[PDB]
């Protein structure tokens, strides 16, 4: 896991694979291959809804 | 030309109406990256909704362009036999978006020998397009024809 | 050819002498293990011509733990370093907490 | 996540081509298809060509070392078969120098 | 016959390097075999050469 | 983390590993020396070519 | 929606115990469905089979 | 395996032999020699008739 | 019977790896630009610099 | 930087790659050798010649 978020090798370059979208996000299965992220940003504040 | 293997035993989808972001009102949702003459990639999300048995509602959405609205109309509708052939609504000509000011490409979308699957799981076969960007010589080499070969 | 042949010795000779290396800090206290990579070549037509190595590859698995006499000596058990400064100001780090 | 929530960050796709020998390396293990290569035949693992990996573990060379002494020594042998090949043909046309 | 020779000779060479650089890359993760494969030459009338 | 509270950790040697690799690529150098050593024999009979 | 299928069924070499258990000795139907290519291989006959 | 669905060589040159067709095709004894393939299309979904 | 002229072919070489970061070797197609006491430009793969 | 008190450095001198170099030239003196040899021999031939 490297500064730019992505998992990268001793040459640098990024593995990629099917990205995640949604609140709360699952992988899709028509989307383009994109560098798989491991972000240490904040999750949603997600209230109840459905009890 | 977009193949597709498709499951038979998928019940109808319940969420309704249709939404692009409700992955329940469909079963399946495709996706081809198409370019215009302005170069800019077309990301087709084509969804799928089985209507009934061996009829499915097929939507088009540029999703590479934000200003498209929700798509609730047909493109198409692919509709088959008791076998699983591909019998009708495989063809359609599709208008892409303008982006950056790009000019609303339509082109002709078939989806040919795409089979209907007895049981499993709704696949892609394969999509292919002849639109691309430029692209220029990198090397080049002779096959055992004499045919100069560009790379 | 022979520029594989030297590439292969260097390559086991130098890989030797850092697991002989990491045999020398054996049992020494903040000890994180290391090794060494792989490296290959690119192919000239379609051949490929030697073998080499990409680097060191430190691991930093957790380790072995002791009780001591000090209270003074506090070793780090989850993820953490210990900020040092030396006498120009520069910062660095070490797990290891003996001081007096 | 520490309130006790799990969230997928992404799944890794994978690929098999038409013919695995149309590879080309880029230096290290790194393979840059090529025509005679094949389409990218793209999937997910566990499902039909693809299967469950090695979770946590790297797959080292398939070296065996008999059979590759084996030929070390049997080429060997076909070169001091030129070797001696080329001797009586300079020598011959020694000969043939040594005809005027 | 020259030619014959200098065939077998770079190729017992470029084989042997081919071996040697296997050997090389032995023990490396993610290696797969690779080797050289053969060819002879059409004949002339009958009688092939190299 | 809550830390080692008066206790020192040492190494993360292990010990059969080490000497596994110690073995390895020592036969791995002898491969290398005998490989070198039939390259210069190799080199002896183009020196003996002449 | 499928189709109301109609086969041919036979108990050919049914046999009656005089004494036991009724068991079941075997079922077969040549009814299936696909099914893909997996692998191949060839027996001693040259025969390429495929999986 | 080639691109062409045929068992090619270094030489790119297809392998011939006998053909097998039908549903389920058995290799026949009276064809004219075929460079053999080994589809990865989809099976025959076939239905049971005789069970 | 004559001689039409030096042809020199430009085929990868063997590269190794050295103990400084400033002898850069050159691996694909692509030549270094020197200069010369007049100016004048010329071009060298060897990239080693102090 | 700080020195090293009480120690003294030794050479940097490695072994394998130097006998490598030994053994490399040795060659590539054996390769002149050859080709002195056979240039002589063309001159003994030009010699011979009258």
């Amino acid at each position: 896991l490297d500064e730019n978020r992505n998992l990268v090798n001793m040459q640098g370059m990024q593995l990629t694979g099917y990205p995640a979208t949604g609140t709360p996000p699952t992988i899709q299965q028509g989307a383009n291959p994109a560098p798989i992220t491991i972000p240490n940003t904040l999750m949603a504040a997600k209230s109840t809804t459905t009890a | 030309s977009m193949q597709i293997n498709l499951n038979s035993t998928d019940p109808v989808p319940s969420k309704t109406p249709f939404s692009v972001s409700d992955a329940d009102s469909y079963n399946k949702k495709g996706t081809v990256t198409v370019y215009d003459s302005q170069g800019n990639a077309h990301d087709m999300n084509v969804y799928f909704v089985k209507t009934k048995d061996n009829e499915w509602a097929v939507y088009t959405h540029d999703s590479s362009d934000p200003a498209a609205t929700a798509p609730t109309t047909a493109s198409t509708t692919l509709k088959f036999n008791e076998n699983g052939i591909l019998e009708s609504g495989g063809t359609v000509n599709i208008t892409t978006g303008t982006i950056n000011g790009a000019t609303a490409a339509t082109f002709s979308l078939s989806f040919l020998n795409s089979m209907q699957q007895n049981t499993g799981a709704n696949n892609i076969v394969a999509t292919n397009q002849n639109g691309y960007k430029p692209g220029d010589l990198v090397s080049y080499q002779i096959n055992n024809d004499g045919t100069v070969v560009g790379n | 050819s022979f520029s594989q042949a030297v590439s292969g010795l260097n390559a086991a000779a130098t890989n030797l002498d850092v697991i002989g290396n990491n045999i020398a800090n054996s049992a020494t206290y903040g000890f994180k293990s290391g090794t060494a990579s792989f490296a290959d070549m690119f192919a000239g037509s379609k051949v490929g011509l030697g073998v080499k190595v990409a680097g060191i590859t430190q691991d930093f698995t957790d380790g072995t733990t002791t009780n001591t006499g000090r209270g003074l000596d506090v070793a780090i058990s989850q993820n953490g370093f210990f900020r040092l400064v030396d006498s120009n100001g520069s910062v660095f780090y070490s797990r290891n907490g003996q001081f007096k | 996540y520490s309130n006790e929530q799990e969230q997928v960050l992404g799944q890794i796709v994978l690929a098999n081509f038409a013919n695995n020998e149309g590879l080309a390396s880029q230096g290290d293990n790194v393979w840059a298809a090529t025509q005679a290569s094949g389409v990218a035949l793209l999937g997910t693992a566990g499902s039909g060509n693809f299967g469950k990996l090695t979770n946590g573990a790297l797959e080292a060379s398939n070296v065996d070392l008999s059979k590759e002494l084996v030929n070390m020594i049997v080429a060997q042998r076909n070169y001091q078969s030129n070797a001696q090949t080329i001797k009586t043909q300079d020598q011959i046309l020694n000969t043939l120098v040594n005809l005027r």
